[PDB]
């Protein structure tokens, strides 16, 4: 459900998240693809790299 | 060393 940031990322397009090393990013959503869904930031079920973040 | 996103196509 909740995954943490190793890393800043940007977000490069209008549907992604955009958070900093350390932040907690919840209601995960994963798929198959590399890029997960998430809440962050006022942003929800936004994607995400999912090389980004730890358990 | 940040990983490199799985690049997203159009």
């Amino acid at each position: 459900s909740a995954v943490k940031a190793l890393f800043d990322y940007k977000a490069q397009r209008e549907d992604e998240l955009t958070f900093t090393k350390s932040a907690i990013i919840q209601n995960v959503e994963k798929q198959d693809g590399g890029w997960w869904r998430g809440d962050y930031g006022g942003k929800k079920q936004l994607w995400f790299p999912s090389n980004y973040v730890e358990e | 060393q940040p990983p490199v996103p799985p690049q997203r196509p159009m």
